[PDB]
RNA sequence: CGAGGAACACGAAGAACAGACGAGGAACACGAAGAACAGA
DNA sequence: TCTGTTCTTCGTGTTCCTCGTCTGTTCTTCGTGTTCCTCG
């Protein structure tokens, strides 16, 4: 069996500085000719992947040369600096020597910028979904930087995780951060049971939980 | 100019059989090998097979031996695979690729399927605009979206005014449990844009609908 | 004094030949690993 | 215990088909070196 060990799961990176990237081998890399054969290969969030990085250093005919291979052994290395915009995506790394050959993921590119400031807001539900006997709350929070994010839901001052969905996004191309939805989904006769709604949440840069909460 | 190209998305019942064509560009196909990598999204990515197109080598995983057939034709240009023992947990990405050599690396890949499992009903969306709390612009920005509740296919694509405002645009992904699909989108828009510019939201849906819907 | 044409070269580009390496399957005489119907 | 044979995994050697690499040899062109000729 092939196991591949990603212990650069993730990095900070901004437009400008360097990385260096380990896809690391769970036993020897070696062929009976002598070299290694090790794959590196780019995904921008839209479209098909490509091959980048054939061999160990050397590339696929007209790659820029800005990134590099190294390493022989267990671990092996790319290493980057100055960090453009429109070379963002996934890498994946190809296991060279046993016999299953299976692949390997979860080697992803970060922007590294600076924080940014919740965007809270509530929804209730429209009257079209309304008059089917159900209702929905939507607690819209959005531009948030890191991924620590937690999440509550508060009805009449009682705490009740059920009845809801939440909804990520990925890394935005021109933001450059993340986006949060919650939705708290029951009934009509189970809507109003109470009478005020509360969403809150859990950052790092309001040192505090934010709590907010409606009337209708 | 070596691209690939393969079928649309496609949806299948349980316990069936479904196919896969794949066709190229550029130079000849019969001197290299056709390979073939499977992608199931929030999970790595994991190679299926390989044909070469002269001798036609067959040889399929540890695992998926006896479960998938892979063919091909040169007259037709095309490479050929088909699915069975189906089940739900593989309604995913697959990807067509082009060898560079010895059916050891890849070095182009094609645009692949999504391939899913068919659940429940097919049912019509329905879409619901965002109403502000207080209506008119109370404040320095405003936000407005789209919630559409109540269908099964996944082609539910989300457009604001037909293709148009992909700056400040939340787009957001639908969830698949108990064939229960939710679409909540926001967009924040500035002040003195509310009674002019109402975006409209616009759900593209080839088998159900396609709807739009204005705030 | 600066440069070009004719035959040879420092290095590079296009191309071809000869040899070797390995990568993938096909065919054949034989070897190892598990089994089944009948016969001696 | 084996044979007539069949359903599968791994080698002993050869050939056919495709390919990425390495070394030597040859033909043409270019930034230019040796003698003749020519250009101002």
């Amino acid at each position: 069996d092939v196991l591949m060990t990603q212990t650069p799961l993730s990095l900070p990176v901004s437009l400008g500085d360097q990385a260096s990237i380990s896809c690391r081998s769970s036993q020897s890399i070696v062929h009976s000719n002598g070299n290694t054969y090790l794959e590196w290969y780019l995904q921008k969030p839209g479209q098909s992947p490509k091959l980048l990085i054939y061999k160990v250093s050397n590339r696929f005919s007209g790659v820029p040369d800005r990134f590099s291979g190294s390493g022989s052994g267990t671990d092996f290395t790319l290493k980057i600096s100055r960090v453009e915009a429109e070379d963002l995506g996934v890498y994946y790394c190809f296991q060279g020597s046993h016999v299953p050959y299976t692949f390997g993921g979860g080697t992803k590119l970060e922007i590294k910028r600076a924080d940014a400031a919740p965007t809270v807001s509530i929804f209730p539900p429209s009257s079209e979904q309304l008059t089917s006997g159900g209702a929905s709350v939507v607690c819209f929070l959005n531009n948030f930087y890191p991924k620590d994010i937690n999440v509550k839901w508060k009805i009449d001052g009682s705490e009740r995780q059920n009845g809801v969905l939440n909804s990520w996004t990925d890394q935005d191309s021109k933001d450059s951060t993340y986006s949060m939805s919650s939705t708290l989904t029951l009934t009509k006769d189970e809507y109003e049971r109470h009478n005020s709604y509360t969403c809150e949440a859990t950052h790092k840069t309001s040192t505090s939980p934010i709590v907010k909460s409606f009337n209708r | 100019e070596v691209q690939l190209q393969q079928s649309g998305p496609e949806l299948v019942k349980p316990g069936a059989s479904v196919k896969m064509s794949c066709k190229a560009s550029g130079y000849t196909f019969t001197s290299y090998v056709m390979h073939w990598v499977k992608q199931k999204p929030g999970q790595g990515l994991e190679w299926i097979g390989f044909i070469n197109l002269y001798n036609d080598g067959t040889k399929y995983n540890e695992k998926f031996k006896g479960k998938a057939t892979l063919t091909s034709d040169k007259s037709s240009s095309t490479a050929y695979m088909e699915l069975s023992s189906l089940t739900s947990k593989d309604s995913a990405v697959y990807y067509c690729a082009r060898d560079y050599y010895g059916s050891r690396w890849f070095d182009y890949w094609g645009q692949g399927t999504t391939l899913t499992v068919s659940s429940a009903k097919t049912t019509a969306p329905s879409v619901y605009p965002l109403a502000p709390v207080c209506g008119d612009t109370t404040g320095s920005s405003v936000t407005l979206g789209c919630l559409v509740k109540g269908y099964f296919p996944e082609p539910v694509t989300l457009t604001w005014n037909s293709g148009s405002l992909s700056s400040g645009v939340h787009t957001f992904p639908a969830v698949l449990q108990s064939d229960l699909y939710t679409l909540s989108s926001s967009v924040t828009v500035t002040s003195s844009t509310w009674p002019s510019q109402s975006i409209t939201c616009n759900v593209a849906h080839p088998a159900s609908s396609t709807k739009v819907d204005k705030k």
